[PDB]
């Protein structure tokens, strides 16, 4: 966290800084998208964070 | 009147600031 890295989450790849979110997902959701249909949040698979 | 960086788009500020335009007006 708090560094940018070539990340992957269940095959959701990207590059960016990872930091903790005030947003809550529903129990079944895995990643978040902005108004521009682009990814801006993701859940950790092992820590559900 | 009421009012993306992830995709290489940058929306850099104007030269004159709003408090400077306020001084000219
Ligand atoms: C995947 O394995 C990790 C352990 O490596 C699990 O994380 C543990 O979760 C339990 C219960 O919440 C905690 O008591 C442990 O402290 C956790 N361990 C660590 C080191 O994180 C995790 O729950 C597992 N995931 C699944 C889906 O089973």
């Amino acid at each position: 966290k708090n560094k940018c890295v070539n990340f992957n989450f269940n095959g959701l790849t990207g590059t960016g800084v990872l930091t903790e979110s005030n947003k809550k997902f529903l129990p079944f959701q895995q990643f978040g998208r902005d108004i521009a249909d682009t990814t801006d949040a993701v859940r950790d698979p092992q820590t559900l964070e | 009147v009421t009012l993306q960086k992830f995709n290489g788009l940058t929306v850099l500020p104007p030269l004159l600031t709003d408090e400077m335009i306020a001084q000219y007006t």
